[PDB]
């Protein structure tokens, strides 16, 4: 993939999966859609967006973002899909970590697309809900977990990987790929109201070091969102 | 046991549940009308909903089914009326409301001792698929925080609402009770999920306790079998 | 005979229930049906003809009942803010119930489609000006200004084009908040030569074109 | 929703609509006699005189259905007859007239525990297509200064008319009620026209008030959203 | 048109629009409705009836008329269709307004097949009824409307254009020219018992001057009916 | 007319019975199958991750 | 055996229902359709006369 600005070059072993087994598409739009025409170019907006690099504590217990969201005032890609009245496209995403070759510990990058995350509070103390309003746009740097056993969805880990998945074993891959297309029941649903998609990173086993090595493990997610759809708005 | 039959989603899923169990007594307290409404809730089959929510987005037609007896389970000479309302209808206020004469509200009429009326309702969401849940506030647009109870329940999923009478200007003789039993016909899911660990406490959020429990426990230590 | 085990549904009376039933007089052949002219085979052909807008719908006097399809331009306000045409979804509650489009989608639910709005001058023909017409899509709030609309689908018409402006909405749904608006501005002043009525009118009249479709029939009328 | 189905004459009109709801009491203050006449007017169903008011020429079949039951909804052992006589042929004036036993006069016999009759009734206009209006006085040839509020009705347009009775010689058993429904079948119409926009005033005529209302008001003005 | 007897000359703007799309046809009748034969010559009765042209003010408010009837003593036709046992004929009629381009206004001219005009009075109070008289038999004088928003009828100009209609704007054009078929559930109803049909002539845009020239503008209406059926009878 | 007899298993309602029902909306068509990246068919295609 | 479902109008008796019954005497043959000469079929025949 040699599209946009600069890459992260890979010794490229076989870490790159596709979202379900077939290629984000384009919209197949010669019909009766939408009479306007939406146009898009390859690498307006293709560009490498590299958000924050977060840090691996052994308390650590995973993180996760939603995607449509996470570009608001987020690059060039916010500036515009919040003028813009539709949103679709597909994502090549890239979460890479930094480690030596004296850690050990695993991560399990995974990809999930209605992604409804709780969440509970105490109890019946003294009131009975309040879903945070903060919820929505998780910055890069967010969000840590609450119950990651369950994702504070009351849905299991233990079976995460029945979504596109893949692994990062720091015994083998440092660096993990993987592509999702556009999904949704309708074609063109609006953007930053529905978080059509959710990513997540957690560890399985904890991560261990002996001191006297830095404690701290970068995990990089770098971003590259293929077959957008827009064409321009007011301001 | 060689086949694939019982394991598409169709044989999976084609088995009439109760869904439905409405109580119109001769008179009482739940609603002493002879009138109730009932918005087509699918959890109402209650193990139905993790059943369905191993899949994020499916589609069906439904088939339902009443079945009205006495709370002795009399078969008694009444004949009542089945109204089908969509989802954009209003719904009757009263028993002697006008909605019941509504001609796009298909209605049927039979007697308990004519055997149970079966109807099939198609695919009725303005989306091509249904949806369990949408990881967004569901207005578009701009964000009302006037309330936030508003999450995930994507209201175009909802399929209409049934209700039923003792017809008449009267009020009944027999005491009456009307059973619903949903089948699901062509069935088509996608996206699959993680199946349900945790116990429900709402029906519009995929919330949980704030103490969590274990999908199975009770193994003293890794060695011992 | 032919054995046969009946099923549920049996006896039943569906209102919606679509049989050949027993005919009354099955001796009886009917008046012919010669052809007559006017005929309508879809509802969508009556969703599709060009009808008055009343986007002025101000006045509720039967004296000034007949302003709703006209609105006004005069030369006193200048470069600034006319009329904008309401919502634009026709079954929804305003001016596009005066619509032949927006009743009958009153008798349905949910619809998806494009329109067109054509607009008619009906000034002297020496008047000359320009407007721009400036359509803003949902999500989008209303035009703060000139200059703030004209950045988005916008189309000056001058009355040099005097006949008419069609202005053309891509797409429209019920989805069941915010929907589309069009705004109409004083691109400039109403100038006129003496003899000129100083002040001039418009009459709106819309449309759906042809990928318009509608959902399930409701009803829901005025008489008890 | 690419399909222009519901959008079609018969989709848009082809809905069993209750237009008939005939009362016998046992004895009482509506029909002391046991005893009814319905004239077969489609405005019984109260909307669909708009519905099809949007048209001048339009023809069709009828299938009507008949719920009988008692105030209560109790189904009861009794046996009735329908009776639908021609536009020609002259109306039952007694229970115990003639007209029953006339076999121009096709009759229906069923019981309320036998399930709703169910008949169809054809093109009955000696007209190409049913009128809803006549812009003209409904005498053929020189017209008559006695009245002249026979104004617009075209009187080949009656399609029949329908009587009821509770069987036999001596008096009904048990106060019952009779509601008719009436489906719309082969429809095509002609002549487009503005709908209604007032309240109707009589049922023979496009009549209106002194005091005109508006199909909506309350803008303001232009300006303002 | 050079049929007949005096034409008008018109620069003939774009005004051509033929009701429902349909050309006005004769009799077909080697079936079974009449053995015996209507007989009209084509030269017989297509004279060019223009009626007495009426005066629009601005608080003119629409005016409508009915046209089997129109024509009773009037022309030879209302000498001739008043004779007849059966009538049947299409329109051809010509609406022409000669205004300043000082002037300015909008008409609406256009077609109603069955055209049931009510009426109604006060209330209860001095009388409850009064249906008019008038009202049909309208001469060529009449007739002047009384709440042209609802037609006298109850019904909405909103959507006249819903019927075979044609504008008149003194932007453009000044001139419409509109033509009608035979209309009927019967292919021969009687005429002076049953006016078939109504035209109307209704201002939105209700004219304005600017004080200093003449006030009064004429809408001049112009008949040509064709294909009429007669064959004789008494006197 | 065709002579029928009715045997045992009439007005009998089986929960899980495959028959055709009456249709409560006979004249609407719902909105088109349009096509979902990931589908299954199969519940053994979850067995075999 | 065949399924059913049976529909409104069942068990009706309508004066002009165009149906065939039970014969009474199956095996009975009924005197011959001799030729008489005059014979109508028709009443507009006697509308002509």
């Amino acid at each position: 993939l040699t599209i946009g600005n600069s890459t992260i070059t890979t010794q490229e072993a076989a870490n790159i999966i596709v979202g379900y087994g077939e290629w984000p598409s384009y919209c197949s739009d010669s019909d009766a859609t939408a009479v306007d025409k939406p146009t898009r170019p390859d690498v307006s907006v293709n560009r490498f967006y590299t958000l924050d690099t977060k840090l691996w504590e052994k308390s650590s217990k995973g993180w996760y973002w939603k995607f449509p969201d996470v570009l608001t005032e987020t690059g060039v890609f916010g500036q515009n899909a919040q003028f813009h009245y539709l949103y679709r496209s597909g994502f090549c995403i890239h979460v890479q970590c930094n480690a030596s070759k004296f850690h050990q510990g695993a991560l399990l990058v995974a990809v999930l697309p209605e992604y409804v995350i709780g969440t509970v509070a105490g109890g019946t103390g003294t009131e009975d809900s309040h879903p945070p309003y903060k919820q929505t746009q998780p910055g890069a740097d967010g969000f840590e977990l609450q119950h990651p056993y369950v994702l504070d969805a009351g849905i299991p880990i233990s079976q995460l990987t029945v979504c596109p998945h893949q692994w990062i074993n720091l015994r083998t891959n440092n660096c993990a790929t993987i592509i999702v297309p556009y999904i949704n029941a309708l074609p063109f649903d609006s953007a930053l109201n529905h978080c059509n998609f959710g990513l997540l990173v957690v560890p399985i086993s904890p991560l261990d070091y002996d001191q006297g090595a830095t404690p701290v493990i970068p995990i990089t997610i770098t971003l590259a969102p293929m077959c957008s759809e827009f064409a321009g708005l007011r301001q | 046991s060689h086949s694939t039959a019982e394991t598409t989603l169709d044989s999976f899923f084609s088995r009439a549940g109760l869904v439905g169990e409405i109580d119109l007594p001769l008179e009482g307290t739940t609603n002493p009308n002879g009138y109730a409404n009932w918005d087509i809730d699918i959890t109402g089959y209650a193990q139905m909903r993790r059943k369905v929510e191993l899949f994020t987005y499916m589609r069906f037609d439904a088939e339902f089914t009443f079945v009205a007896c006495t709370p002795t389970g009399e078969v008694v000479p009444q004949l009542l009326q089945y109204m089908f309302v969509p989802p954009g209808a209003p719904k009757p206020d009263s028993r002697e409301s006008l909605a019941w004469q509504t001609a796009t509200n298909p209605s049927v009429f039979v007697k308990l001792s004519d055997p149970p009326a079966q109807v099939s309702v198609p695919f009725m969401s303005p989306a091509s698929a249904y949806q369990w849940f949408y990881d967004g506030y569901p207005t578009f647009g701009e964000h009302l925080q006037a309330n936030d109870l508003d999450y995930g329940a994507c209201p175009n999923n909802m399929m209409g609402t049934f209700s039923v009478r003792t017809v008449g200007t009267s009020k009944s003789k027999y005491p009456l009770v009307v059973r619903i039993y949903m089948r699901m016909k062509h069935v088509r899911a996608w996206i699959p999920r993680p199946m349900r660990n945790q116990n429900y406490l709402f029906k519009a959020n995929p919330n949980y306790a704030g103490n969590s429990i274990k999908p199975t426990g009770a193994s003293r230590t890794a060695i011992t079998t | 005979g032919f054995p046969t085990e009946l099923k549920p549904g049996t006896n039943q009376f569906l209102t919606t229930d679509d049989g050949v039933s027993a005919p009354i007089l099955p001796n009886f052949h009917p008046t012919p049906c010669i052809h007559i002219p006017g005929e309508v085979r879809n509802l969508l052909e009556l969703c599709q003809v060009e009808t008055i807008l009343e986007v002025n719908n101000v006045p509720t006097n039967a004296t000034s009942l007949m302003e709703r399809l006209r609105f006004p331009v005069s030369a006193q306000a200048g470069k600034g803010e006319l009329c904008a045409v309401f919502r634009a979804d026709p079954g929804r509650s305003g001016p596009w119930q005066s619509t032949l489009l927006g009743q009958l989608c009153g008798y349905y639910t949910q619809w998806s489609g494009s329109l067109e709005v054509t607009f008619m001058f009906t000034g002297s023909f020496m008047a000359t000006g320009k407007m721009l017409i400036a359509y803003t899509p949902p999500g989008g709030p209303l035009p703060k200004d000139r200059a703030t609309a004209m950045l988005g689908t916008h189309v000056i018409w001058d009355f040099g084009l005097q006949s008419s402006v069609t202005l053309v909405i891509p797409w429209i749904s019920n989805t069941h908040y915010t929907t589309g608006l069009v705004s109409i501005w004083y691109q400039t002043n109403y100038v006129v030569p003496i003899g000129a009525p100083n002040t001039a009118y418009i009459i709106a009249l819309a449309a759906a074109q042809k990928n318009f479709t509608m959902q399930l029939c409701k009803d829901a009328s005025d008489i008890l």
